[PDB]
């Protein structure tokens, strides 16, 4: 789970 | 030692300290890469934690996922401060925006630490129930 | 070594 909302957070970069 | 969670927590605090003394040496465009780093070492941390979760009391896993969500949030705030420091380079709000960026990353590290304690402490209450 | 880096923050 946790990674998911993070990778999403990451994309915006 | 053989504790991965501990290590990534240390890699990540390292990544935070680098960032600290390297905005000084970097141009606005580069701030993206450094945060990208902090983000990536963080994913490694959050990942190796996500691996432990199965083997331990749900009573922990609540508060643990709490500090995890907390970190994602912490990153987001760091990212936003970074965006603001880019746009505001060459304006009087340049320095303040950078100051904010550092604080965002600072508490990011702090919460990484608290993640560790929550894990160490939950690892224990696990071992003694068993 | 973490406690070391930990204080280096401040």
């Amino acid at each position: 789970s946790a990674t998911r909302e993070l990778d999403e957070l990451m994309a915006s970069l | 030692t053989d504790d991965l969670v501990y290590l990534n927590v240390m890699e990540l605090v390292r990544a935070v300290l680098e960032l600290k003394n390297e905005l000084s040496q970097l141009p606005p465009e580069g701030y993206v890469v450094v945060v990208k780093n902090v983000g990536l070492t963080l994913r490694k941390l959050i990942g190796s934690v996500d691996d432990l979760l199965p083997s331990l009391p749900s009573s922990s896993r609540t508060e643990i996922e709490g500090t995890q969500k907390l970190l994602n949030k912490d990153l987001a705030e760091l990212i936003n401060k970074m965006r603001l420091a880019q746009q505001n380079a060459v304006t009087s709000l340049s320095e303040e925006c950078k100051r904010q960026m550092l604080t965002a990353s600072h508490t990011l590290a702090v919460d990484a630490k608290n993640l560790l304690d929550a894990v160490d402490q939950a690892k224990v209450l696990a071992n003694l129930a068993h």
